[PDB]
């Protein structure tokens, strides 16, 4: 997780600035292999993330995981489809084993002039006792 | 290096 | 003589801070920024600044600011040398140096601040030698660093036994707007990559002139060198009689010698170029690249710089073979051409506009430099004759070279 | 007559300069250089004033970014801070929760609001509504 | 917060008490007041780990000038740690030791000093040398009160010339520091012995036992040669550090030397291929030798007087290095190189770095001082110059005709005839009051000189002192020269300096020349129309009597200041 | 191409000065190739991303050709671009800015108020003189309308016509007839900025404006009784913006007059008492209420009551009102001037103070602060704060020193007493101007030149490198050097006048690299003239003459050989020209 440290504030600033509340198809890098976050390396990212800090407590959303996922795969070739979570009903936990953290929910002059959403719980069971597994059973055999 | 090498001699004597 | 040697950044704040003498306070780092936005807006930049008897010797590295500072009438060259050892040392730790490298890794840093340096004194700086008791994953110190050979340790072996030899030429150029050439010299490096078993003493021997003059062989092909400068592990006594290369070489990369030479013979590629700067038009280069060196030599991946105006615009490049690419960001042309053999001799046509409105202030004339590079090809004529290995173990190892000729500073002063 | 006008970052970086005195752009380069070189080494109880070269410069801090004004040295001087704080009030009133990025980045309306207020040196509306109603219908005309 | 740091300091686990001495050095690291947690990582310094004795060295150091009495907490672990069979804690412990600077500890580690003083291992030998020195930084009559100078002097008399070489610079250390009370030079056997000793240490080591032979003058030409030519191999080292101190001393023997023998000669020209050789380096070093240069040919000019292609500046060259290759080329400026030279410098000329311009334009004038061969080649290359009509070209170009006027006045009466219209509204008053006097001494061949001081005459109450005293000396040379055309110009300007000027020198030497005219004009022909002699020219040659003193002080600032050691330092 | 947030995030990406050009030659070279293909597409877009780079200080001179194409454009964004830039990358010596008196022109009869309101932005801020010249009467047009939007707008412009063109202002003498009871505030607020402009250029135009006085004392009185109004009120305080300029106006209007003056007496003495002093709004009322006081000629009670005004804004502890209180009186020196020397231990007390303006304006009230009768007692902790000033208020002390005794002096030897004080003190930061007049002083003074140029010498010996102390001493040697040595023709019993140390001390300087060549052209002018000032030893002097006629300055070498011939050939017409210069004014 080398080359993750380099957009650790640069590409959460892009998370930040995008809200919680040209160009067509999908480039592949050329002769890099490819593979899905596998359990080490989320137990090497969620400790990534327990250490390099900034991301616990923060707002949570899908359009700040879009950008964090394809960022995931352009600079370390890892399938974006990792970051997926239980729906709606129920603590939004993931469906990745190995992610140790469960989702809880909770410029400035974009505003007009006179005026007429999750986040993370770091549980380190999740990579073992998979809760998602016990939230969808039929789903994962 | 995708030029190649060229062997010396070792004594020249 | 050093007393503290700080490392900045390109804001001013102190990466890495570590004294040897007490004698400089820590918190004079604060004024050297300022100062140095004093003096460079000034245009009084130097590599010595003073706040009051404070002198303050830096380098700039890419962030980096490794400013060693010191009081007294101190060796001056012993701190430069030692600056960009410690970038050199780094750059052999931390394969790129930024402030990622201090501040993730000032475990190890603040150790090899204490191990270089003691009071100001330099005493063990071989980086290769350093890995093996400073890592960054302690045992005592080795022999080798106790002894007076502290580059090659012993016990080294490997499989094979591959001398690796880079002789690398460097064109220097500098034709005027006269056309005449003012300064081509050649300054040629021999960089060896040895992979040896054991504790070998290298022995080698070139096409010297002077060595072919005691031999009495001063009528063959014989290259003058002005002057090298050799690594320390050539013994320069045994040289300095009888022009003997006798070396224990470190393992791995490294430069053993520096030769440099004046030449008399033309340039290996002519450039003639024109300049029809219409004021507030256009401009036009009709410049042409002649190769004057040999015909089953070919200059690799060429890349004629020529600097065109800042506020140039509409480019039109009529070559003959080769692309150009307009960098504006660089205010240039890049008239690149991967294969150009010798003998060969491509014209480009360049075609800007001009803004009818003049600019401000005046740009100045940069040279044009080209990135030509040529293997296989010594323009000096230097040939390695031989290279004697003497292990007491007794091996024959595979000693092996490539020549590469490339350009030194090829500026060739614009119309 | 107020002469120009700077806003600078808190690492000075200017996000608004307005000449309403010719000088030439080296001048300019200068003079830039030199006040916000003044300002941030100046402290937070120095009487929001420089007394600068015949000009009474005004500066006031209000967040990271700092501010500058050049008043002719015959006329007031917390109205010269006041106005500071009404376009402060006008930049708060038509973007309100008026923040440092949008500074960097819809700069070209704070400009334009500086139109709606501020044209030749000095103060064209006196009220806060009127000149934010004008640009937002002047947007409105888009 | 701390507290939580100082419970997991105060914690009995390793893995806990070793990341919180991460966390203190990283807080030292990020610059934080971590002072007041001093004698608490004191407690989790006696530790097994050797990687992590390093980081409470690192703190103690920082931190023993900070709690002076708190540091007495570490005297007992220093003489512990001297003591452990691994070198690489004993040297580690000495260095730290040595460093630490408190007078309440440096009485109590004599000892363990004098116990690695006669180690064992080279390793911690050549640490615990350079602690006498640093004990003699802190105490210095402590230590001949210890009595450590014979056993430095003694380590000097060990093999393995690291250690040596450790104990020269420590010992050339001291010896600065010692008043030369019991000066520490020794006989030519020990420099055979260094010398023996030179061909097998480190870069750094062969760096300071040169500096040894800074002080050290030989006194035969025999016994100057012999340790020459030992010194002479060192040429051809990497290091241009170990070669500017071998040149340094060479330059310091050479004077011993005889210019009879051919070893003079011989030395001479094994120096100048090193020395070009330099130029080839970075350019901060380069800086550094471009100092060194300067003093060089002040003092021995027919060393490098072949070369000057490679003092020619390049377009990427920093501005110090650019400014300081200008000063070698008028140090270099001969009669075999006045093309080469003006050429180049009308091609920097060209240049937008305006003082790296306006030294070129100052080295014209230095070349046509020099030389009076291009003398008037030299006045050409201005001309043209001043026809590129950028002002501070010309600002800078009519100070230095001025000069070349007072330096070769005669035959250059075929330039003012250009240079009478020269666009007068040059505003730079350096060169408006060389304007003056171009005009007021070549006021023959000037013939409507006149009416340009006409223009000259309006805002004549606020121009400068010197510009308004320029116009007071020409009108009178001018009226001198004609009395005709000028009779009134002569009696308005004294309307204006002698009685609506209250510059008192304007006033001086208005009612001078107002007396004078009126007295006798006809003897102010012998008086203010004398003719002058020549100009005793500024010659900025180094005083011998300084340079011979900064012969032995070559990379040094004494050098990069061209001043004595002592004018800078405090 | 890119949007301009777009550009500004990948500027705000960069890092390196250096860095951020590559990215600036980067965008701004598509910039220049869109302005090669004269696009009307992004040419909004393109001009804003320059005008940013602009803004980051980089040379956009070329781009302002399509400026004058976004001015002349047709649509409303594109104008609203234009007209933007135009007031950036022009100014009068733009020298290209000329092309857009048509297109104003034209858009001054532009239909929409928004682009005329567009075209008097442009043209108040930045227009030029014959641009003025050439607009005039589209402007007084436009203030002829009823657009309160354009006629806030036409009047400012007007004033920036008469500001750049000053004999144009008769031509808005009609214009500006009886449009002084405006409903709305901010147009108000123009016309009196107007009249506050054109009361300031021509006194002719006094008379007419001075009629319309007690008109505005009523609206004045309007906005201190309409106590509220939604719009223009800061914290309780009703159109402050407004009531300062009519105070100004106020100002300049019966400041010689005293019908006008007593027309204006009633809200004067209304506001001193019906203001809130609380917030930093009333204050700034309060304070031009002051000096709108001091400069007409007042009722006495207003005066009073105002330096009890000041006497509390004196004793705030806001910097702010410390800085207000020392501007005021700094302002009414010569007016009331007694009742300011009361508050006279407040001003030397913010000589200590610790803020530069603070310290500035304490410095220079207390240079107007010297009568005849404080001359001894403030001088004491002057020459005390003169050594306790700051390097910067080292030099702007010590010249203030210079001119307050100049002004007062009781005594001519404590006037030179204190004069020799500072030049001993002073040194580098005394200026080189005030040299001839320290100098045209002590000539001035005719009586006490052995006791001068004693003191001279007593101080010159301690050191030279203080230049305008050695300035003024060679030319008191070469002058007065018969009251320095006297009577000692030849040697006689040790007094500290030895006539060779004394010429020896000024070829101290001509060697000395600290001389400033002044010092050594006051040098040589001193050896000549003792020459014939001094009989004791001469012709050792025409040796240090004679040798210097080969000097390297040029007219310190003219200096010398034009001595040395009389030197050599005239040496009794050396004498028949150094009688003492005269003395003058």
């Amino acid at each position: 997780s080398k080359s993750s440290v380099i957009g650790w504030p640069a590409v959460r600033e892009r998370m930040r600035r995008a809200e919680p509340a040209e160009e067509v198809g999908f480039p592949v890098t050329p002769q890099v292999p490819l593979r899905p976050m596998t359990y080490k390396a989320a137990v090497d990212l969620s400790h990534f993330l327990k250490e390099k800090g900034g991301l616990e407590g923060l707002i949570h959303s899908q359009r700040r995981q879009d950008i964090l996922d394809l960022w995931i795969y352009h600079t370390q070739g890892y399938f974006p489809d990792w970051q997926n979570y239980t729906p709606g009903p129920g603590v939004r936990y993931p469906l990745t084993f190995g992610w140790c953290y469960k989702l809880v929910p909770v410029k400035g002059e974009n505003t007009s002039l006179l005026h007429p959403v999750l986040e993370w719980r770091f549980d380190s069971r999740l990579a073992f006792h998979h809760v998602a597994r016990e939230l969808h059973p039929e789903y994962f055999k | 290096t995708s030029y190649d090498y060229c062997r010396v001699p070792m004594e020249d004597g | 003589s050093a007393s503290a040697v700080y490392v900045l950044d390109l804001k001013g704040k102190v990466l890495i801070c570590r004294n040897y003498r007490g004698d400089v306070d820590m918190s004079e780092v604060e004024h050297f920024m300022p100062i140095l936005m004093e003096k460079e807006e000034e245009g009084m930049l130097s590599p010595i600044l003073a706040h009051g008897g404070v002198r303050f010797m830096w380098i700039k590295h890419n962030n980096l600011y490794l400013v060693a500072t010191s009081k007294k009438n101190a060796c001056v060259s012993l701190v430069f040398s030692f600056l960009y050892k410690v970038v050199q040392v780094f750059s052999e730790y931390f394969k790129e140096l930024e402030e990622e490298s201090i501040r993730d890794n000032f475990v190890i840093i603040y150790e090899l601040l204490d191990e270089l340096m003691d009071f100001g004194y330099p005493q063990t700086t071989d980086s290769k030698i350093l890995q093996e008791y400073i890592t960054q994953e302690a045992p005592r110190p080795p022999a080798t660093v106790t002894n007076a050979v502290s580059w090659r340790s012993e016990g080294i072996k490997y499989r094979k036994n591959e001398v690796f030899l880079d002789v690398i030429e460097a064109v220097n150029l500098l034709v005027s707007a006269n056309g005449n050439v003012l300064r081509s010299e050649i300054v040629g490096s021999i960089k060896m990559r040895v992979f040896l078993s054991g504790m070998p003493e290298l022995r080698l021997g070139l096409n010297d002139k002077v060595l072919f003059d005691n031999t009495g062989r001063g009528k063959s092909k014989s290259v003058e060198l002005e002057d090298v400068k050799f690594h320390q592990c050539v013994r320069l006594s045994r040289f300095e009689n009888d022009r003997t290369i006798s070396f224990i070489p470190p393992d791995g990369e490294f430069e053993l010698m520096s030769y440099r030479l004046n030449t008399h013979v033309k340039p290996l590629i002519w450039i003639e170029s024109v300049i029809e700067k219409h004021s507030h038009s256009r401009i036009e280069y009709m410049v042409k690249a002649k190769s004057q060196f040999k015909r089953r030599s070919t200059a690799n991946n060429v890349e004629i710089h020529i600097p065109v105006p800042n506020d140039a615009d509409s480019p039109k490049f009529k070559t003959t073979v080769g692309s150009v690419k307009w960098v504006p960001e660089n205010s240039e042309i890049v008239w690149s051409v991967k294969s150009f053999p010798g003998g060969k001799e491509y014209l480009m046509r360049a075609h800007f506009g001009l803004p009818s409105v003049e600019a401000e202030d005046k740009e100045g004339k940069p040279p044009i430099s080209v990135k030509f590079e040529i293997p296989y090809f010594t323009t000096s004529g230097i040939q390695v004759r031989y290279l004697k290995i003497i292990e007491k173990s007794g091996y024959q190892a595979l000693p092996w070279v490539r020549y590469i000729t490339q350009n030194g500073d090829y500026q060739l002063r614009t119309q | 007559m107020i002469h120009f006008i700077l806003l600078f970052s808190r690492q000075g970086k200017l996000r608004l300069q307005k000449w309403y005195i010719t000088l030439p752009d080296k001048e300019r380069k200068k003079i830039t250089r030199e006040i916000v070189q003044i300002i941030l080494s100046r402290g937070h109880r120095t009487s929001s004033f420089v007394d600068w070269k015949e000009l009474k410069l005004v500066y006031k801090r209000y967040a990271s970014l700092y501010f500058c004004c050049a008043i002719e040295n015959q006329d007031n001087e917390l109205l010269t801070l006041e106005i500071v704080h009404r376009y402060v009030e006008l930049l708060d009133k038509y973007f309100g929760n008026v923040c440092e990025l949008d500074i960097i980045f819809n700069f070209e309306k704070a400009y334009f609001i500086l139109d709606e207020f501020i044209i030749g040196g000095e103060i064209q509306e006196t009220s806060k509504k009127i000149a934010v109603k004008a640009i937002e219908d002047s947007d409105m005309l888009q | 917060e701390i507290f939580e740091l100082k419970a997991e300091l105060n914690s009995d686990k390793k893995e806990k008490k070793k990341e919180a001495v991460k966390k203190v050095i990283a807080s030292m690291t990020v610059g934080k007041d971590v002072s007041a947690l001093f004698p608490d990582v004191v407690n989790c310094m006696q530790t097994d780990n050797l990687e992590l004795k390093k980081l409470v060295y690192l703190y103690l150091m920082n931190y023993a000038k900070s709690q002076p009495d708190m540091a007495i907490m570490a005297v007992n672990t220093f003489v512990k740690d001297c003591e452990d069979p691994n070198p690489l804690i004993r040297a580690l412990a000495v260095r730290t030791m040595g460093c630490i600077r408190v007078d309440k500890i440096t009485e109590y580690l004599c000892e363990p000093l004098r116990k690695c003083l006669k180690d064992e291992d080279p390793y911690v030998r050549k640490t615990a040398a350079v602690c006498v020195a640093k004990l003699h930084d802190i105490n210095a009559q402590l230590v001949e009160d210890q009595g450590f100078l014979d056993t430095l002097k003694d380590l000097i008399s060990d093999s393995n010339p690291m250690v040596v070489a450790n104990a020269v610079a420590a010992l050339s250390e001291i010896a600065e520091s010692h008043p030369s009370s019991n000066l520490l030079d020794l006989n030519p056997q020990s420099i055979n012995k260094l010398l023996t000793a030179l061909n097998e240490c480190t870069e750094w080591g062969q760096i300071f036992i040169l500096d040894c032979l800074a002080n050290y003058m030989p006194k035969d030409d025999r016994e100057a040669q012999s340790i020459c030519e030992r010194v002479t191999p060192r040429l051809s080292h990497a290091n241009s550090a170990v070669v500017l101190s071998a040149v340094k001393v060479l330059m310091k023997f050479m004077e011993m030397l005889s210019k009879d023998l051919d070893y003079y000669g011989t030395l001479l020209k094994k120096l100048a291929p090193p020395l070009v050789t330099l130029l080839s380096a970075e350019p901060e070093l380069q800086y550094v030798a471009l100092r060194n240069i300067n003093l060089i040919v002040q003092k021995r000019p027919e060393i490098l007087k072949h070369e000057m292609k490679v003092f020619f500046v390049k377009y990427n060259d920093p501005i110090y290095v650019k400014l300081e290759k200008l000063d070698i080329m008028i140090r270099l400026a001969s009669q075999a190189n006045i093309a080469q030279v003006l050429a180049e410098l009308r091609e920097y000329a060209t240049e937008v770095d305006v003082d790296f311009v306006r030294k070129a334009v100052r080295a014209i004038g230095r070349c046509a001082i020099k030389v009076e061969q291009s003398a008037e080649r030299c006045v050409s290359t201005l001309l043209d110059l001043i026809q590129t009509k950028v002002n501070y070209v010309v600002q800078e170009a009519i100070v230095v005709i001025k000069d070349i006027f007072r330096k070769y006045p005669n035959k250059y009466e075929s330039v003012i005839a250009t240079l009478c219209e020269n666009l007068d509204s040059l505003d730079e008053p350096e060169a408006r009051a060389a304007m003056i006097w171009i005009v007021g001494e070549y006021a023959e061949r000037i013939d409507n000189a006149d009416e340009l001081l006409e223009s000259f005459l309006e805002g004549f109450h606020d121009k400068s002192t010197q510009v308004q005293l320029q116009l007071l000396t020409a009108i009178v040379k001018l009226f001198l020269k004609k009395p005709t055309e000028t009779q009134e110009l002569v009696q308005q300007v004294l309307s204006l300096a002698t009685q609506d000027s209250d510059n008192p020198d304007l006033r001086d030497r208005g009612y001078i020349y107002w007396r004078l005219l009126s007295t006798d004009p006809v003897a102010a022909k012998e008086v203010v129309l004398a003719e002058k002699p020549l100009i005793s020219e500024e010659t900025d040659l180094i005083e011998p009597t300084l340079l011979d003193e900064l012969i032995c002080y070559i990379g040094t600032l004494a050098s990069v200041y061209h001043k004595p050691p002592s004018a800078f330092v405090e | 191409p890119i949007r301009l947030r777009e550009l500004i995030r990948t500027i705000r990406t960069a890092r390196t000065q250096a860095e951020e050009r590559e990215m600036i030659q980067k965008e701004c070279a598509a910039i220049r190739s869109s302005f090669r293909e004269e696009d009307n597409t992004y040419r909004c877009r393109n001009v804003a991303k320059l005008l940013y780079m602009h803004m980051l200080g980089y040379p956009a001179h070329f781009g302002q050709l399509e400026c004058l194409k976004l001015i002349a454009s047709q649509k409303f964004t594109d104008k609203r671009i234009g007209y933007l830039g135009a007031m950036l990358l022009l100014d009068e010596r733009q020298d290209v800015h000329l092309l857009m008196t048509n297109c104003i022109k034209n858009d001054l009869n532009h239909s929409t108020q928004f682009v005329q309101g567009l075209a008097l932005c442009t043209l108040g801020c930045m227009g030029s003189s014959e641009m003025c010249r050439d607009l005039a009467g589209e402007v007084e047009k436009l203030l002829k309308t009823s657009n309160s939007y354009l006629r806030k707008k036409a009047a400012l412009c007007a004033v920036h016509v008469i500001r750049k063109v000053p004999e144009l202002m008769e031509m808005f003498l009609p214009a500006t007839k009886n449009l002084l009871n405006e409903k709305n505030h901010g147009v108000l607020h123009t016309s009196v900025v107007l009249l506050t402009e054109m009361c300031e250029r021509s006194p002719d135009m006094l008379a007419h404006f001075r009629k319309l006085v007690p008109q505005l004392v009523r609206i004045l009185k309007n906005l201190i009784m309409s106590g509220y109004s939604p719009e223009h009120d800061v914290s309780g305080i009703s159109d402050p913006f407004l009531q300062v300029r009519i105070l100004r106006l106020l100002r300049i209007l019966g400041r010689n007059d005293d019908d006008s003056s007593e027309a204006m007496n009633d809200i004067l003495a209304q506001v001193a008492t019906n203001t809130e002093t609380s917030k930093n709004v009333g204050n700034a009322i309060l304070y031009e209420t002051v000096l709108t006081i001091m400069d007409i000629k007042s009722e006495s009670g207003l005066r009073v009551l105002a330096i009890n005004i000041l006497g509390r804004f004196l004793l705030n502890n806001d910097k702010n009102i410390r800085y207000v209180a020392l501007t005021s009186l700094l302002k009414t020196v010569q007016t009331d001037h007694n009742a300011v020397q009361r508050h006279r231990s407040t001003i030397v007390d913010c000589l200590k103070d610790l803020d530069v303006s603070i310290k500035r304006r304490a410095m220079e009230l207390s240079f107007a602060l010297v009568n005849g009768n404080n001359i001894r007692g403030m001088m004491k902790e002057l020459l005390y704060f003169l050594d306790s000033c700051e390097p910067e208020f080292k030099a702007d002390c010590a010249s203030g020193i210079f001119l307050a005794a100049e002004k007062y002096a009781p005594s001519k030897r404590w006037h030179i007493d204190t004069i020799m004080r500072v030049l001993t003190t002073a040194g580098s930061y005394v200026r080189d101007d005030a040299v001839p007049n320290l100098i045209q002083l002590i000539t001035n003074s005719v009586e006490m030149h052995a006791y001068t140029v004693q003191r001279l010498y007593k101080a010159i010996l301690g050191d030279y490198s203080q230049q305008p102390l050695v300035q003024v001493a060679a030319w008191c040697i070469g002058e007065y050097g018969d009251l320095l040595v006297s009577g000692q023709c030849e040697e006689e019993e040790p007094i500290q006048v030895t006539e060779d140390e004394v010429l020896d001390i000024l070829e101290s300087v001509l060697i000395s690299n600290m001389s400033t060549s002044v010092t050594r052209g006051y040098a040589l002018t001193a050896i000549m003239k003792l020459s014939t000032r001094f009989t004791c030893t001469v012709n050792r002097i025409k040796k240090v003459v004679s040798i210097y006629g080969s000097s390297i300055d040029v007219e310190l070498q003219q200096r010398a050989v034009e001595y040395n011939a009389l030197f050599k050939k005239y040496d009794h017409m050396r004498s028949a020209l150094l009688e003492r210069m005269p003395v003058m004014e």
